[PDB]
């Protein structure tokens, strides 16, 4: 009964750690598309 | 249908943003380390080389060149690329904005 | 006995996906860092002008 609870705990921790990564990922994707838009507008105007 | 890429004076990819996948089909890792001329149509390579020779001489101002790019799907895509060096005064790199037309 | 093995499997699956996510994340951070460099250098270049 111990080895299962400790196991269920690990699982909820990994699951928790996963939601974190999927959010961190989404946020990093927005940051990409923004540095894209910024860089392009600057080049676009340097010509 | 636009992506940025920085190169060395020799024309070798040293960075390319992920919009290249959607544009020419290649992953960034597939392009990194290779010379852009390797992907260029034989008839246009001289024209493209001549571009990389002059941006270096001008140091600052912007050139533009039209040439065919062989995509991952193996078809010749017309690319209008605008180029210019970045000064620190030697040269750090050549940036390019490749646009499919 | 048999139940432990099921959780043991579901854990490693979770842990696999996470490592897989932070793979994407790792290559997606390279892209950020490198664009920031280019961007900061376009600010710097356009400022001289």
């Amino acid at each position: 009964e111990f080895e299962v609870l400790a196991l269920q705990a690990s699982l909820r921790k990994a699951q928790m750690q996963n939601h974190s990564l999927e959010m961190t990922l989404e946020q990093k994707t927005k940051e990409i598309d923004e540095l894209t838009r910024i860089c392009d507008d600057l080049i676009s105007k340097m010509e | 249908t636009r992506f940025i890429s920085r190169h060395n004076i020799e024309g070798i990819f040293t960075f390319v943003d992920h919009r290249c996948v959607a544009t020419v089909g290649y992953q960034p890792q597939e392009l990194l380390g290779k010379n852009i001329v390797e992907f260029c149509h034989p008839e246009d390579q001289q024209l493209l080389r001549d571009s990389f020779q002059q941006v270096v001489k001008l140091k600052g101002q912007v050139l533009s060149v039209m040439f065919r790019f062989r995509s991952k799907n193996q078809e010749w895509l017309w690319m209008r690329t605008s180029s210019f060096t970045f000064q620190n005064d030697e040269i750090e790199y050549i940036i390019c904005t490749n646009t499919n037309v």
